[PDB]
């Protein structure tokens, strides 16, 4: 999830399932990895002391100035179009700077995003439609033109760009709590029953 | 422009009492057969207003502070009130509002105007062939950097001088809120000797000017005539008072118009 | 405490998380407003129930029979009462000696 | 949701319903559709007489035509088919028709076709750098039409000049008419001629600069009004006011400056149509209590549904003083009250 | 005897035509329903007041066509059938001298003014 | 629920928009305090009104006349009562057989 | 208005400064529930009296 | 406009990206280990860039910090213990490994 | 003294009528409080 | 006592007539000084002659 080489795109992102395992979150503090680690719905420290039933990690990479638009209730070119979190979102936002790796010469075309969308994409939904965005009354006919824009755009990633344009690997941590049996819990040895 | 009048005589700002003056329809809300309470800029009842007048040896055209809003009332015969000048410094250094009546159209412009110390509009040589036509324009010397222009529909205004009772009665409310200028007008014939008559009038809005400038001073425009410092003025009088954030009880009739008001 | 009292004004202006905060103030205030109305109606209703018990007792003691209770049916030695219906109540005309 | 008996069980939170009348819900009629009534589309600025203007000012002196305090309908120019090419940057003509801007500046001038592609936000070229530049936040449109048949003359039309050289670049929304020598005379004339190639033929270019400031917004785009619907529960938007109710023609008369009314409690009881002069009262959409009259579950499952304070709308259909009663038979014979309803009316489960 | 019967809709009153507001109100639980049950109980108690007072007899009593008042004049205290509503000359003064849009419903009494007049 | 009860301390510490947040909790709580005080005093007022109606009935039935009401004017066959003023009330000395 | 009625859920998830917001909502709401209960008991108790 | 009794200024230097962790409620190697602010913290956080002075060639070893700690250091308290941090179940016995 | 004024005494701000108090604070005691915990009486920091 | 880096001393001295142990009665100690010592106090000793 976090240490993978190349994440999926934020246009179409892979959701990784963490289940039937031991989740040790103290390694994240023993080996310094995360540059920005903040939990909006929970405490970043209590992920180890509190364990969850179904853990879903959404891994992707976006431009730096596009990170702030990802949060519950926010509106922007990210939240409204390609990747949205619910208004009641309870989870953790993790990001760190991959400029030293993901940046390739003039750009990295493996990470795309939706610049144009005809409506507001619902949270936790993936829309792969590339249909030309039509803002006017003239038909686009599948090509760009007057009020016709190709919605699927790539992030410009260069090692010399400023911190606003540098690629940041972003992993959004979502969970389901006390709605099912808990298969994922930390390495706490069980004790005797009294 | 820089020349001051000769027949103009400086007099102290005498004061008079007002009865119900300053009541107007505050907003676009319709109310009928009800008693409503609202707080806005009004002129308090039995408040002290200031008395300025014009006549062939006393002529008044003072500079008065606008603050948030003011109340104006004039008893006229020849329609001597030609308009108002609103500004902060009353100069071209800022953006100023000019509302003037040339007897044909109402001209409302927001420009940088070249201020005259005593603005007025003159008319010349009456005698036979009663004339009454505008010639000299002292309301501004020049105007540049105009951001707003409004010209009303053509009308015929009677500038002829009259004798006896006052044949025109014009009352106005001028205030500026949230960068929107409000004008409330009323015209009703009255019988008045001096000071102010006892009676109710509910002023109604004319236009809304989304100009968005600060007005700290104003003047009321007058016309001068003679059969440009040697002109004379016809008999007329007007009053100015200051609006305060006061609460009124507005009693509405069956038709929806305000019957009477009570100052809280 | 809300920005504006109009419900649709906040809902059509503020962001979802911000509109929930300001609308919650309208909901709490309007809910307490109705709760205060109900409380006052409960206490005043008990007051009307007390006067209703008095009216029924005066129909028995004053209207129907003769009242030995002193000054219950009014001043004087009571004889009989003539009930008269009234809006949201009843009036007793007590004939006394 | 099965039947009103199940609505009674769920309201009472009990499997057994006792004999009596119980209020199980609150009848309400929701708005069927949205009604939009706005003032007339009149009071336009002369934005069409710029695009269609016979002759313009030189490109270095590009004509700043102020558009203020009016309606700016650009779907007419979009639907007129009077343009050769129409390109918008950042916002569509219809979106601009939905926005109010404090000042709209129509920048009119005539340039060559190969120069028209140079007018876009944050670009470079002969027109962009040396004449007029579009800002990076430019929200307007640029519209052009082939005027070769009009704006060109035999041997060249020298009425139009342009700045080719400048010691620096012009900022967005900046005009510089200085003749200061760049050594080259920066002011050059166009070669407009009917026989020029497409790239060099004159096009009438109007760049719409939409500037929105903290000052009150004067220019607004057209907001399409719809037809007025009466005697129906609708959600209405009349000028700047909105609401939900049943709109009916009243006897009330608002003064010409009064667009909406209020009640003793300061609630909106009536409105005035922004287009036509007429006063419509607001009757709230039908609402009232839902009373279910049913005997004990052990007795019978017969259910009578009473909608209080309303006539028969939604839907043994009878009307009572309490309201529309459906599922119970009206009997003129007077009996001893079993289940009290109200207004001297009682119901009972009988043969 | 009677007080105005009022049934207030706590959903329409608090949340006018708003789904999101109604959801935020549901977060408060029974506060909405409980206040409706209290107002319903008040309205029922008012009908109890009307019946427990005005109804002291199970029968309707009428005088014979021959009216002997013992010397008294009962024409003012007794109802006049000529009137559109059944009321006495005095009750005429009683009803004459003593006299919404947001989801507040005014409930009619169980016994109409004519019925309490017949008691 | 506010940081501090003193209004001037909050105003002299937090930014204007931030001070309103803590003052809003003070106002809302003190509104509830007045609602509890007024409601409790109104219900206790009804309790005093009930005992007041009893005292007026005892002035007519016990003091003025002779009461046939059993144990209303006290234990024994009532004869007459002597009223005696007392703080925020009245005392009845009932002479009984 | 709180995320969860269970206090241990808010405490085990949110940081101490963040948990006071939802716990305050539970305290105010549960306080109002006690206000409605006690008020209803006091008024009805007077009717029983 | 408001003055205080005892004013305590804590002066220190941190890495650039570490400043965001200094505030009440924050989590990080700063707030949890070396330097912590109380949860009720009332005060001001002030920082400015000393790169032109405090930075020395390849590094400045006069400014240390606690990267590893077995628990949370109490606010505004200094623990000079060098005890080896134990990340596993095996005792470190005062040596790295 | 003997007038309602707005006072700021050693950082304690309030509005009240300033009169001489017969209450004797211990040397360490400074600002006395009433049943409601509001400031009942003060001590001038300059002239005691 | 030492709280939040504020060390506080409360002193009282009253003459008594006593054999051993301590007299039975009430005593209200009053503060003497307030020392911003800003150190941790885990051990102490009493000075004697």
């Amino acid at each position: 999830v976090f240490n993978a080489t190349r994440f999926a795109s934020v246009y179409a992102w892979n959701r990784k399932r963490i289940s039937n395992c031991v989740a040790d979150y103290s390694v994240l503090y023993n080996s310094a990895s995360f540059s920005t680690f903040k939990c909006y719905g929970v405490s970043p420290t209590k992920l180890n002391d509190l364990c969850f039933t179904n853990v879903y990690a959404d891994s992707f990479v976006i431009r730096g100035d596009e990170v702030r638009q990802i949060a519950p209730g926010q509106t922007g070119k990210i939240a409204d179009y390609n990747y949205k979190l619910p208004d009641d979102f309870t989870g953790c936002v993790i990001a760190w700077n991959s400029n030293n790796l993901d940046s390739k010469v003039g750009g990295n075309y493996n990470y795309l995003y939706r610049l144009f969308r005809k409506s507001n994409l619902k949270p936790f939904e993936r829309d792969i439609s590339t249909e030309i965005y039509q803002a006017g009354s003239t038909p686009c006919n599948g090509v760009e033109g007057f009020n016709c824009y190709f919605p699927l755009q790539s992030y410009g990633f260069q090692p010399t760009n400023g911190v606003g344009y540098q690629p940041y690997r972003v992993v959004v941590l979502s969970f389901e709590l006390l709605h099912a049996p808990a298969t994922v819990c930390g390495p706490k040895k069980s004790t005797n029953l009294v | 422009q820089c020349v001051n009048l000769t027949t103009r005589t400086q007099l102290p700002p005498a004061y008079t009492n007002s009865f119900t003056r300053g009541v107007y329809y505050p907003d676009k809300v319709f109310r009928s057969s009800v008693l409503h309470s609202t707080q806005d800029l009004f002129l308090p009842f039995f408040s002290n207003v200031t008395w300025f007048h014009a006549i062939h040896k006393r002529f008044d055209n003072p500079v008065l502070p606008f603050n948030d809003g003011v109340y104006f009332a004039s008893t006229e015969k020849s329609n001597i009130i030609r308009g108002w000048i609103f500004g902060t410094t009353l100069d071209s250094k800022t953006q100023s509002l000019l509302i003037v009546n040339n007897a044909t159209n109402v001209v409302i412009k927001v420009c940088e105007f070249q201020f005259c110390n005593d603005p007025f509009l003159g008319v010349y040589y009456h005698k036979n062939n009663k004339s009454w036509m505008e010639s000299e324009f002292r309301v501004y010397s020049s105007a540049n950097n105009c951001t707003f222009e409004y010209v009303s529909q053509p009308f015929l205004m009677d500038l002829e001088g009259k004798q006896g009772n006052f044949k025109n009665l014009r009352e106005f409310v001028f205030k500026n809120i949230d960068g929107y200028f409000k004008i409330y007008s009323k015209h009703t014939p009255i019988n008045l000797v001096r000071d102010l008559p006892q009676g109710f009038s509910a002023l109604e809005p004319l236009v809304d000017l989304p100009i968005g400038i600060n007005i700290t001073r104003f003047q009321t425009l007058l016309a001068l005539h003679r059969s440009s410092s040697g002109w004379t003025a016809g008999a007329a009088a007007y009053y100015v008072g200051y609006l305060q954030p006061r609460t009124f009880l507005l009693k509405y009739n069956e038709n929806g118009t305000i019957t009477d008001a009570v100052d809280c | 405490g809300a920005i504006s009292s109009v419900l649709n004004d906040i809902l059509s202006r503020l962001d979802p998380p911000e509109a929930e905060v300001q609308i919650d103030r309208l909901i709490t205030g309007r809910l307490q407003s109705l709760q205060t109305y109900v409380t006052q109606q409960l206490i005043r209703a008990a007051e009307i129930r007390a006067s209703a018990n008095l009216a029924a007792t005066k129909m028995s003691e004053c209207v129907l029979g003769q009242s030995k209770r002193v000054d219950f049916c009014g001043k004087g030695y009571h004889l009989m009462s003539f009930p008269q219906s009234a809006p949201h109540g009843v009036v007793f005309l007590h004939v006394t000696y | 949701a099965l039947d009103p008996l199940s609505e009674t069980k769920c309201t009472l939170k009990s499997f057994t319903v006792e004999k009596g009348i119980y209020q199980t819900s609150n009848f309400r009629v929701q708005p069927t559709e949205s009604i939009v009534r706005f003032p007339n589309i009149t009071n336009l600025c002369p934005f069409g007489e710029v695009f269609n203007a016979t002759r313009f000012a030189s490109v270095y002196a590009w004509n700043r035509k102020r558009i203020s305090n009016c309606v700016a309908d650009y779907s007419v120019l979009y639907n007129s088919a009077s343009f050769s090419t129409f390109k918008c940057y950042g916002v569509s003509p219809t979106k601009l028709n939905d926005l109010c801007f404090t000042n709209v500046y129509a920048d009119s001038f005539v340039i060559r076709g190969d120069e028209v592609r140079q007018i876009a936000p944050g670009q470079t070229g002969k027109i962009a750098d040396y004449n007029y530049k579009l800002p990076d936040d430019f929200t307007g449109c640029v519209i052009a039409w082939n005027s070769n048949n009009l704006d060109s003359k035999v041997g060249g039309n020298y009425n139009y000049l342009y700045r080719l050289f400048r010691k620096s670049n012009l900022k967005p929304f900046e005009r510089d008419i200085s003749t200061e020598i760049y050594c080259y005379f920066p002011l050059q004339s166009y070669g407009f001629q009917p026989t020029n190639g497409v790239g060099y033929q004159p096009y009438r270019v109007v760049v719409l600069s939409f500037e929105l400031l903290h000052a009150p917004a004067t220019v607004c785009g057209p907001k399409k009004s719809t037809n007025l619907v009466k005697n129906k529960c609708v959600n209405f938007n009349f000028n700047g006011l909105t609401g939900t109710g049943v709109l009916t023609e009243s006897n009330k008369k608002f003064l010409p400056f009064q667009q909406f009314g209020r009640d003793i409690a300061d609630t909106t009881d009536a409105v005035r149509d922004p287009q036509t002069l007429e006063i419509l009262d607001i009757t709230p959409c039908s609402f009232g209590g839902v009373s279910v009259i049913t005997p004990g579950t052990n007795t019978s499952n017969q259910v009578a549904v009473l909608y209080q304070d309303v006539n028969c709308t939604e839907v043994n259909v009878f009307q009572t003083r309490a309201g529309c009663l459906i599922g119970a038979e009206h009997v003129n014979n007077s009996y001893e009250c079993d289940i009290p309803i109200g207004a001297g009316i009682c119901a009972s489960y009988q043969t | 005897v009677s007080m105005t019967k009022t049934s207030v809709d706590c959903t329409m009153y608090i949340c006018g035509d708003s789904t999101e507001c109604s959801n935020l109100l549901l977060q408060y639980g029974s506060f909405c329903t409980q206040l409706n049950r209290a107002l319903t109980g008040i309205a029922v108690e008012q009908d109890k007041n009307t019946q427990e007072v005005f109804a002291q007899v199970k029968q309707i009593y009428k005088t014979p066509p021959i009216k002997d008042f013992g010397g008294f004049n009962f024409s003012q205290i007794l109802p006049d059938p000529s009137k559109p509503s059944k009321r006495s000359f005095i009750e005429d003064l009683l009803f004459n001298k003593v006299t919404k849009f947001n989801g507040l419903t005014v409930l009619p009494p169980l016994l109409t003014d004519e019925m309490i007049a017949q008691y």
